């Protein structure tokens, strides 16, 4: 939730309105109750909860790549935005983040946000 | 928000509470004998962080048994209120592990 929930309301501030957590049982993470982008779907990923979380991403980001980024297109697809707090990565690995996102179609990246 | 990855080109996208919601009920029901195939496929999220688990290096056996352990997991759940909620995506993970060509 902590992760979730501080980057959610981050997202708040440059999309406007009110994002809630989806009912349970949806395939989306969040939704947008007001604002110019009302209606529209948000899934989260790369909000650690933890300062032990973060670390573990940062230590096998590499080995982890991807994975990771399969599991992003595929929620780039379905989502309206895909936002990443990717603040706590380091640099090494803001990188392979990047890069690794400029392979996407162009279309999926469009949805992608970075929380700076 | 994360997914269960099968094998490399076969993944369960799911969002944060359905991830949190699978990987704890299959976590609950591995036999002792069995507690090295969680910990490979929990290794992920375990050792690196990440909001997926994944069977991608399991052999035919192994995966066999983790395919197993989610069905006790979905018997286990079905008692729950919450379960109709939940029952799509216990029938996608079930569905596409008895897809997977190692169980061919």
């Amino acid at each position: 939730r902590p992760g979730e929930a501080g980057a959610a309301a981050e997202l708040e501030n440059y999309l406007g309105g009110t994002l809630q957590r989806a009912p349970q049982g949806s395939s989306v993470d969040f939704v947008f109750s007001s604002g110019p982008n009302n209606g529209k779907t948000v899934d989260f990923m790369l909000t650690p909860d933890t300062v032990a979380q973060a670390a573990k991403i940062n230590q096998f980001f590499d080995k982890n790549l991807n994975n990771f980024m399969n599991t992003l297109s595929d929620h780039a697809a379905a989502a309206d935005f895909v936002p990443l707090a990717s603040r706590f990565l380091s640099e090494a690995n803001k990188t392979l983040l990047v890069k690794a996102i400029g392979n996407l179609p162009q279309k999926l990246q469009a949805k992608i946000i970075l929380i700076k | 928000a994360g997914s269960i990855v099968i094998s490399k080109e076969v993944r369960v996208p799911v969002s944060t509470s359905q991830f949190d919601y699978l990987v704890s009920r299959i976590g609950d029901q591995f036999h002792s004998s069995d507690m090295w195939i969680k910990d490979e496929v929990y290794l992920p999220m375990e050792e690196g962080g990440m909001s997926f688990i994944s069977t991608e290096s399991l052999n035919s056996s192994g995966l066999s048994i983790f395919l197993a352990t989610v069905m006790r997991a979905r018997a286990a759940s079905q008692a729950e209120e919450s379960f109709p909620l939940y029952e799509n995506v216990w029938n996608q993970l079930v569905e596409k592990l008895r897809q997977d060509a190692r169980l061919g």
